């Protein structure tokens, strides 16, 4: 039977004004909300935000909205949604958002005969996620969504999770390849403004960076740069052309690995993790290269003295680049 | 295409271990899940474990006393139940949920399933 | 109780012509602007441009929108704004902006008895930031937002900072790596144009650029 | 998890110098914050400060006579109060503000706070 | 990478006493296959695991790496033992095509 | 900040030449314009300058008979004053104008100001 509900929601419709929330002028109304992630697309470090998509779910009561002759659960179609009053949330960290519309505008309205309103809207948002990146690649990041209401003030509105720690759902279902779900929380607050104290639900994520791009993309190149500039030192003395070349071209590579590390990064002005290590194998090619021009300067008056450098050379220094990644892999890991 | 394959759960009176392995396209299979029958009853969810990852999720009944993780080299899911009670008796399958399927805790989205051993303390 | 409130928001836009100013005719209307900053996300230099994301209030009297049995202030649907009249105030330096508009467009109503009106805007602004850059990168650059009327002269609307120099609040949220805000200012002029004077509203930052990424990127190399 | 001690403030007639330290992820915390309480008013406002930067914000009643400022490698947040008077006689307390917090005035919105030392000139 | 690895093979057909024509015949195939490596993962997203053509870069660094530590151990010996040093760039002309022959066949069965 | 002072104008009966110099804060202001205030009579715009370009505006009275031009070097903005007419006798004011200020010909857009010589022929 159509006919009955086509009277029945027309007579919910009729002298509703969307201007007032429910309950206008009394107790606030609680709006209790779940979200079931679909994705996280992108976690980006230049721009500092990450892009999620999700199901928003918002869950009020409107009395105006309460029928009786019908015993089941009306799902309407979403442009009733205009005809309605919906809660102003946004989120407070979100650089871009957008609800998606093919076919329709991806939102839900299902209605419930005590006046219970579901409200649902599939969004993607880019939201900003400030990170600290001193250790940098082996870093964990805390990564946020801020749920607010913009104009109702806690006097009219109040926000909980529907369900608990349960009330969001879908983290399982995040893939990023370079990162991994660690933990994700859930925190209501009351936030005071100058226009008042507003209701504040938070989504965190702790992100923990998977380092095995990283030792390929940039570790392992800078380990055998600096293996390949102790060849220098099994090389004969006289061999000035090819062991100067050897010193010049471990160090030059070394300064187009940093400067293309610069690039995947936002301009911090501390060092990283990784900074930390490139720095320091610089150090090591480049004393490979001072150690030759300290040979070459010696080796025509004291030619067993600079024999005996380059013999004490070619243990030193695989032994102190060791000791190296030692300190450097137990100190971040 | 997930064959599944569980062994690793005997009759005790304790913490107990089983062991669920996969072969096959595991990639477009990325959630396993844990799943109880008893006799007479419905379908019950126990947890889920990502491969890629290791995100993992619990009911309530068996929250801070089951632990589920896995190995992607052998790949191979386990279910380690400790603190063991009588309500533990069941029939517990294995199952494995596609990427495109939606809720953990309905074992209808979840495609391939696993023999079921008889469990009972 | 609804419907008595419901009758009195009828009564205050029966007859309301959203094409006419308050006090139109007569003594222009003052607005009062507060800004609260929400993040200041990039600042280029090839493009010469900063993007500033912002919480924009607008304070008003409309005298056609008091309203007397009520002892609240009536926090109204964002919808309503459609339905008043708005000051026409843009950003004149300006590149690129827009409103939020999720979950629902992020503005805020709110009514005062004697017809005060809040009107509250999230916004992100690309403004443009001509620069010095000669002393590059060891520069300091003042970056403006420059608060204008487009079409009411200063004989229909008069600005002004609502609250004098606390009119611009979370300058210290801002968090930028290769900036530091070193000082912000606030100027209320009037700018004369072809078409007449009109009321002007600025925000000024003074930024000093961090010198320690280039250290690493060039200078040590 | 911000940990809070401060101390510095002892019984004057002058300059006085009030010293907070911070210890844990005071990176989800970029500002800390002073505040007052006088015995049986409301806790005042006193200032604000930045971690990274330092861009700092202060009360009417102690403009121009209180700096606060401080040093990201002891990670410590010291308060200078200048020109004192009898008006300032309250527990200062210390505390710590998360990132998507809104309003330094607002004692509400900090989460860790300091003991509070009685300082009364 | 295939020709990258030809051209370190011209280095055991010249003579060892040219020193800095050797060397720097291994200092510039090593180095080309670190550019090719790095412009390789431009193209691809942030994976942790290793690909297949990432596993022939990594089969191709190590003959070009070898040739040049060829050069380092016949550089080294050169002066005392010129019998044995001559015979290991006879060697080397022989068994380096061999094995990067193989494992062009180990690669190309098991990935096609 | 724009320290703005002109000199080079005279008492002659022919073309003068007056120079006006900046110091300070010159690229916040980069426009410069020279106004002129008959004894009883509004201030009116003779012409305007930009300083990183060149690009020039005259008034009408003015115009093919007055030529603007600057060095960025010196900061020095200078009027020459070519086929002098007795409607030419007025104070002679030199300004500076913001970049998000409006129109050249108003001299209410116009911050600092010059001396003003009185020049009379
Ligand atoms: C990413 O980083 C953010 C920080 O920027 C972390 O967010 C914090 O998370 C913790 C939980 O781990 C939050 O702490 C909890 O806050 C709740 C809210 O209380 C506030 O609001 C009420 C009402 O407005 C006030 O009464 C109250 O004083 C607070 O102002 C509390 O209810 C919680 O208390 C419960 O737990 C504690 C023990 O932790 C007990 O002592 C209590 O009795 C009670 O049982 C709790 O204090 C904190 O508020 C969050 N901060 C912000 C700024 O949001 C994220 O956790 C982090 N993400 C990850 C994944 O680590
Ligand atoms: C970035 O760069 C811009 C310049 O492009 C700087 O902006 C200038 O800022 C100063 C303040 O530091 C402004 O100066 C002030 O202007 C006010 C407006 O007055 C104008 O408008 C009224 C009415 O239209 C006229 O009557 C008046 O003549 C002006 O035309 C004045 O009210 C101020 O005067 C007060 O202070 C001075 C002392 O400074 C006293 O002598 C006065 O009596 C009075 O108390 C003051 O003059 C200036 O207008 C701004 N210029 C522009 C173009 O906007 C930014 O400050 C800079 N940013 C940073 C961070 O440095
Ligand atoms: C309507 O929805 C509620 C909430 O899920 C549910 O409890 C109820 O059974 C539903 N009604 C019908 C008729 O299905
Ligand atoms: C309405 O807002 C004004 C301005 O903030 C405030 O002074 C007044 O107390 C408010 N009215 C009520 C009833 O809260
Ligand atoms: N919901 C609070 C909106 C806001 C932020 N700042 C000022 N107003
Ligand atoms: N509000 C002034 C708009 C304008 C600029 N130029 C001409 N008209």
């Amino acid at each position: 039977n159509m006919s009955f509900v086509k009277e029945t929601v027309d007579k919910l419709l009729k002298g509703y004004d969307i201007r007032l929330r429910p309950d206008f002028g009394g107790p606030p109304v609680c709006v209790g909300m779940n979200i079931d992630i679909a994705s996280i697309d992108m976690v980006s470090e230049v721009n500092m935000d990450y892009t999620l998509t999700m199901y928003f779910q918002q869950y009020w009561r409107d009395k105006r909205l309460a029928y009786s002759g019908i015993p089941l659960n009306l799902t309407l179609d979403n442009r009733v949604a205009d005809q309605l009053w919906v809660p102003d949330t946004y989120f407070l960290n979100d650089k871009k958002s957008f609800v998606h519309g093919v076919t329709v505008k991806n939102r839900m309205i299902r209605l419930h005969p005590d006046g219970t309103v579901l409200y649902g809207l599939r969004i993607t948002t880019t939201a900003a996620c400030m990170m600290d990146l001193r250790r940098y690649p082996l870093d964990e990041q805390n990564c946020t969504l801020e749920i607010e209401s913009y104009g109702y003030t806690t006097d009219d509105i109040e926000f909980y999770w529907r369900g608990g720690d349960k009330a969001v759902t879908g983290v399982e279902r995040i893939e990023l390849p370079q990162f991994s779900i660690v933990e994700h929380r859930l925190v209501s607050r009351n936030v005071v403004f100058a226009t008042g104290a507003y209701p504040r639900l938070s989504l965190s994520f702790r992100l923990k960076r998977n380092i095995g791009y990283f030792i390929l993309q940039t570790y392992m190149p800078s380990i055998l740069i600096t293996i390949l500039s102790w060849v220098s030192f099994w090389i004969n003395y006289d061999a000035s052309a090819a062991r100067v070349a050897l010193g010049i071209t471990t160090v030059l590579t070394m300064t187009t690995i940093n400067t293309h590390l610069r690039e995947t990064l936002p301009k911090i002005p501390y060092v990283t993790a990784i900074d930390m290590y490139l720095m320091g194998c610089f150090v090591f090619v480049f004393l490979a290269l001072l150690e030759y021009a300290f040979v070459n300067y010696i080796f025509f008056s004291q030619p067993a003295r600079a024999a005996a450098i380059d013999r004490w050379s070619r243990i030193v220094f695989p032994f102190t680049f060791s000791l190296f990644n030692l300190v450097y892999w137990l100190y971040y890991v | 295409q997930v064959q599944l394959v569980e062994s690793g759960g005997g009759l005790v009176q304790g913490s107990l271990r089983l062991s669920c392995a996969a072969s096959g396209h595991t990639f477009n299979y990325p959630i396993m899940g844990w799943f109880r029958q008893a006799p007479g009853k419905e379908r019950e969810f126990v947890g889920a474990i990502s491969w890629s990852g290791g995100s993992t999720s619990y009911a309530d009944s068996v929250k801070d006393r089951f632990t589920i993780s896995r190995d992607n080299a052998k790949n191979t899911v386990y279910l380690e139940m400790n603190n063991l009670k009588p309500e533990d008796t069941a029939v517990y399958y294995c199952a494995a949920k596609g990427r495109y399927s939606g809720g953990l805790y309905y074992p209808t989205n979840y495609d391939y399933w696993g023999q079921g051993t008889q469990v009972t303390v």
